[PDB]
């Protein structure tokens, strides 16, 4: 809880910033992304809270420096698959990955933005269909013919025109 | 919550000019509070203890000059203990004395500054397990030699300076002046207050420094800011405790 | 009355509710492998949470759906706006602005902030920000994106209008049939019970006011934002909903710490159990509570959109004749306007006005027989009687046309003498 | 039924004691320290049962709302002809027939779809005179050369009469007006 002198003897290694580690501040243990911080402690702190009690950034016993931690963990993942006994590939939607040109699982061979999140697995086609997978964001998928998953924009239906006169009438 | 100074609560001023003198022994009841408003280096520092006779051991917290020393020592204490300019008489015999080290070394000399006031320090002594803690911030504040005597407006977060283990029963504490040439001292003041068990607020900013705290269960409308979580309260009905 | 006022209205109904999805070894457990067992025990729970969750985001989807495509023939957009002095162009899409928007609907957008896509370096490089979004995130809990964007929503509004400005009421029920505006519009006033002359002779009154009203509307929403206040607090309940579960991630529980690593870090693996299994457990319930609280929105939120479906249907598909249903007045006409998280109607209504005394008889007895009028009330000016509809002052000559005979005059109360004009 | 098996599968959850099963407890431990575990799964599996009785309450709620609209389509579309659209099936309402369902009901709405329309030139009025005639029921429509009144939803041409007409004012104010004769019998 505040700046400390008296430790056991463990180690003293480097500095590993913008990758996520295994960090030990003063005996505080803990996973995270060590980064540069534009917060300066009052000297006699030697941690720092968010909004919850989680310890958000620290100060470097060694370097008199605060250093945030963030969670190496973070971004929506959603599956798009048919039915099993339909196929076994599937496609994968990354919500916060944009990969218009990774974190993701697999680079795959198709890669488009969807508005919903990097989608990869599936490849982009001009049609329009109705919705069969919701994927989000006005995109859907579905396994469509060899057969494979495809993303599509959805249908809102189909393209009418009211041929409107001021003196025409339909009975 | 914790032990704080209650908002616009009761407390006592003690003047000092070249007529008068106050230094009577303050209660020590859950922690105090301490402000001294003073143009020069006056309030030199303070004994803590519960009878300050020879029959127990007494804390003495004061600046030399040149260092901040505690003494936690038994006494024979001096009626109205003082300075003589720099020189300390504060103490006849000091025996079996469980604790004398410096705190920090703060020059701090004994010259008379003429004008105004020109700083107040602030400080918080409260007892948590055996070890007398000192909360300390420093404000300038420009105070005038008449016509008004209040304390400064807005907040001054008072940041954590020692823990003293002291490890004995205080119940009472008297201030010590110096005394410049054994006259009635200079323009001086000082103000004691009392902690309460209170909930309170606090509102940091971005840069991580306090500003703008309110006292929990002041007035109802302090405990609507306590229960929204904000020093902004929409119009309307609330319910309170 | 002598005269009437069109008056638009507008009317906000919520439709749809933010998407949610919660990962709980996210949320229960910073990182903590120590967490991530001894949550096995717990995983029949989350699932339960996430079915509850998903089966609120399809509702979501399906609250869009039922509102907005009731109708599947997507009708192009006219390219003139003026259908019979009648100003549709702040209701429609402008072809030259360049989003697929009317009017009135970029007002409605512009006036919900919608707080609730991010990227793991945006949040990374903001640290300082302390953005609510990023600190969400970080503990599991996920927005997701409607199926329907506001494009399309817009789309299915402006195939709605358009529809019922060149074919009317007719393309709800079976293929559209077109019809010009102004026969449409008598059609719409002898369904309140006014004739369809006085729509002829005022048509260009009844126009500039239809015009003034939808001016009017587009005013006030150019002014106060108040009007949106339903679906401001269907979005700042879903804010502050999730702002509240990272809130109380800071909750002891009963533990030693409510911080994960300090516990793992201060204890061994025998007492580290046993407040980790607190925090667990004071972490689920909020999740629960969480999970409930959005169950309770969900089904009021779906309440307002079957609502808002069925006046879709029943207002702007067709005219309705429930009272106060589809606005103040007597209802002519509703057009959809699409509005972040739901659905705003311009209530076309009609209100009488400028009533005149009338001295009135039940019956007139013009002989051994009783006269009762057919569709109206008999009205005097003084000396003269008079037949005239209900709704406006149109007196004509009493004809054995405009009555008919139904027995003798003895027994009628208020009966009064007058003759009766017989081609 | 998902609900009922979810909450037979919850009874395995340790709810952190030692064990989810009480025999296991009872038979390892004496009576001052099963106690605490027996407590663990007791507020566990309370926790559960409370769970299972909101949602069940939340899902009655639902199923309310839908047999309170069921009732009112069973007064409105069976027991009488409704003129709201939409409200018994796509078109114009004629009747409908409820259907008894396991859990539920299955109206079966009987609607008037009308189809095969044609194009007519049409006029809002009759210039026959200084005096303008429009229609009582119906719309005026021209099949080329001659000028009829037929119903709105079906073409049934007929002749304009004083009967299918009304008189209301001059012709010089109606826009669109076209000029025809109108028989007197
Ligand atoms: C007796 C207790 C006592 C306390 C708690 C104390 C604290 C204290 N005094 C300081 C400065 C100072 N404060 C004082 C004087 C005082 N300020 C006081 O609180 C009092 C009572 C005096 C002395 C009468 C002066 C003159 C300085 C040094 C300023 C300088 O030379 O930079 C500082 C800042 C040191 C730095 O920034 O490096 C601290 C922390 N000083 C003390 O003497
Ligand atoms: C702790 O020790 C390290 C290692 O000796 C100190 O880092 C050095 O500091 C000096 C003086 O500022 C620099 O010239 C060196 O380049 C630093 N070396 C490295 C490897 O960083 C550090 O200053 C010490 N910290 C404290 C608080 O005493
Ligand atoms: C992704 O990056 C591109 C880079 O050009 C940027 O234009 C775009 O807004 C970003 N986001 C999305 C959701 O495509
Ligand atoms: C699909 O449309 C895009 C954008 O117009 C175009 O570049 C691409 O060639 C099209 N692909 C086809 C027609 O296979
Ligand atoms: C203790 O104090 C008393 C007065 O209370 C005094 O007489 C005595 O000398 C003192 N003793 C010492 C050792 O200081
Ligand atoms: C404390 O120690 C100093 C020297 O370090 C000495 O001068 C002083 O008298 C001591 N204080 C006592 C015994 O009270
Ligand atoms: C924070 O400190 C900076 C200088 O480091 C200063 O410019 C800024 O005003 C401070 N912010 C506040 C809210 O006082
Ligand atoms: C009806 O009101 C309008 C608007 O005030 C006015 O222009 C018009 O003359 C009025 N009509 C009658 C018949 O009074
Ligand atoms: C409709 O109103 C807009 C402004 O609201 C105006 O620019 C436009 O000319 C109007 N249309 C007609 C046909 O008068
Ligand atoms: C009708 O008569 C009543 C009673 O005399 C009077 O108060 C009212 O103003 C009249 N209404 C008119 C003239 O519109
Ligand atoms: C009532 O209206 C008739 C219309 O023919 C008129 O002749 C008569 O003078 C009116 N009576 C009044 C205004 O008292
Ligand atoms: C109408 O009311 C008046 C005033 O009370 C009364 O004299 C008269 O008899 C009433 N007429 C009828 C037909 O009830
Ligand atoms: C009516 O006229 C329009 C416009 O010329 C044409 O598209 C349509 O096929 C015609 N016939 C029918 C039956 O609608
Ligand atoms: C229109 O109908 C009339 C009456 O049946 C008929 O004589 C005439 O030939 C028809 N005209 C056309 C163009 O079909
Ligand atoms: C109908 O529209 C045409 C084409 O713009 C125009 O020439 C004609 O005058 C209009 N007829 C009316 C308004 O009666």
């Amino acid at each position: 809880n505040a700046p400390a002198t008296v430790c056991g003897p463990k180690q003293s290694t480097e500095l590993i910033k913008n990758k996520c580690v295994n960090f030990n501040f003063n005996g505080l243990t803990g996973t995270g992304v060590l980064t540069d911080s534009n917060k300066k402690f009052q000297s006699f702190q030697q941690f720092g809270r968010d909004v919850s009690d989680f310890t958000d950034s620290v100060k470097d016993p060694k370097t008199l420096e605060v250093l945030d931690i963030t969670p190496c963990s973070y971004g929506g993942v959603s599956v798009i698959t048919p039915g099993t006994n339909a196929s076994t590939q599937v496609a994968v939607l990354y919500q916060d990955v944009n990969c218009t040109d990774w974190r993701v699982y697999s680079t795959g061979t198709n890669m488009f933005q969807t508005q919903a999140g990097c989608l990869i697995g599936a490849e982009h086609v001009n049609n329009s269909y109705d919705c069969d997978i919701p994927i989000g964001a006005g995109i859907c998928a579905t396994y469509h013919t060899n057969k494979r998953i495809v993303a599509y924009v959805m249908s809102l239906g189909a393209e009418n025109s009211v041929a409107y006169s001021n003196n025409t009438i339909a009975i | 919550e914790g032990f704080f100074l209650p908002f616009d609560s009761n407390v006592t001023w003690y003047s000092f000019w070249n007529q008068k003198y106050s230094v009577a022994t303050s209660p020590f009841g859950d922690g105090v509070y301490f402000s001294t408003i003073d143009k020069s280096n006056v309030v030199r520092g303070w004994v803590f203890g519960t009878t300050l006779d020879n029959d127990t051991q007494s804390v003495l917290l004061y600046n030399d000059g040149t260092h901040v020393r505690v003494e936690v020592c038994t006494f024979h204490f001096c009626p109205t203990p003082v300075f003589s300019a720099s020189s300390p008489h504060l103490y006849s015999s000091a025996f079996n004395c469980t604790l004398n080290y410096t705190l920090a070394s703060v020059r701090a000399d004994f010259t008379e500054v003429d004008g105004s006031f020109k700083t107040i320090r602030e400080f918080v002594f409260k007892l948590q397990d055996g070890s007398l803690n000192v909360y300390y911030a420093s404000t300038s504040y420009v105070l005038a030699i008449g016509a008004t005597s209040q304390l400064p407006s807005g907040v001054t977060p008072l940041v954590p300076l020692w823990k003293i283990p002291i490890g004995l029963n205080i119940t009472n504490f008297k201030t010590l002046v110096y005394l410049r040439s054994d006259n009635t001292p200079l323009q001086a003041a000082y103000v004691v207050g009392h902690l309460k068990r209170r909930t309170m607020m606090f509102k940091y900013d971005e840069n991580g420094t306090i500003v703008d705290a309110i006292d929990c269960a002041l007035d109802p409308l302090s405990e609507t800011k306590c229960t929204l979580r904000s020093f902004i309260v929409e119009k309307g009905i609330y319910q309170t405790s | 009355p002598t005269n009437f006022t069109i008056s638009v209205t507008t009317e906000v109904m919520p439709v749809s509710m933010t998407k949610t999805s919660v990962d709980c070894t996210m949320y229960i457990c910073g990182d903590s492998v120590e967490c991530s067992t001894l949550l096995l025990q717990y995983g029949s729970f989350c699932t339960q949470l996430n079915r509850a969750l998903t089966g609120i985001a399809v509702e979501q989807d399906k609250n869009t759906q039922e509102v907005f495509a009731q109708v599947k023939q997507i009708y192009k957009t006219p390219d003139i706006k003026d259908f019979g002095g009648f100003n549709f162009s702040q209701i429609l899409p402008d072809p030259s602005k360049p989003s697929k928007r009317s009017f009135i609907e970029d007002l409605l957008f512009n006036k919900v902030t919608l707080a609730d896509v991010k990227q793991y370096g945006d949040c990374l490089g903001d640290i300082q920000a302390r953005d609510l979004i990023c600190a969400q995130k970080f503990n599991g809990l996920t927005v997701l994106p409607p199926l329907l964007t506001d494009e399309m929503i817009a789309a299915y509004t402006a195939a709605l209008i358009s529809g019922t400005a060149t074919a009317g009421w007719t393309f709800g029920a079976g293929a559209a049939l077109q019809i010009p505006f102004a026969m449409q519009m008598a059609y719409r006033f002898n369904g309140i019970g006014v004739t369809q002359n006085v729509l002829y002779e005022n048509q260009k009154l009844i126009a500039n006011q239809f015009n003034s009203a939808i001016g009017k509307i587009q005013e006030s929403l150019t002014s106060t934002a108040s009007a949106l206040g339903k679906l401001q607090d269907v979005v700042n309940q879903n804010a502050q909903a999730l702002n509240t579960l990272v809130k109380q991630l800071s909750s002891n529980f009963g533990a030693i710490s409510s911080v994960l690593n300090d516990i793992i870090s201060r204890l061994d693996k025998v007492e580290a159990e046993v407040q980790i299994d607190r925090l667990i457990t004071g972490r689920l319930q909020s999740l629960q509570t969480y999970v409930t609280q959005q169950l309770i929105r969900a089904a009021e939120i779906r309440a307002s959109a079957n609502l808002a479906a069925t006046k879709m249907s029943e207002c702007v598909l067709g005219q309705s004749k429930r009272v106060d249903f589809c606005g103040k007045g007597y209802h002519l006409m509703s057009f959809p306007q699409a509005a972040p998280h739901g659905v705003v109607f311009l209530h076309v209504t009609y209100i009488p006005s400028q009533e005149r005394n009338f001295t009135t008889a039940p019956a007139i007895c013009h002989e051994g027989k009783a006269h009762f009028p057919r569709e109206g009330v008999f009205v005097s000016n003084g000396t003269h009687w008079f037949i005239t509809q209900r709704n406006f002052y149109e007196p004509q000559i009493i004809t054995t046309d405009n009555t008919f005979v139904s027995g003798t005059c003895d027994v009628v109360i208020g009966i009064v003498n007058n003759t009766v004009y017989d081609p």
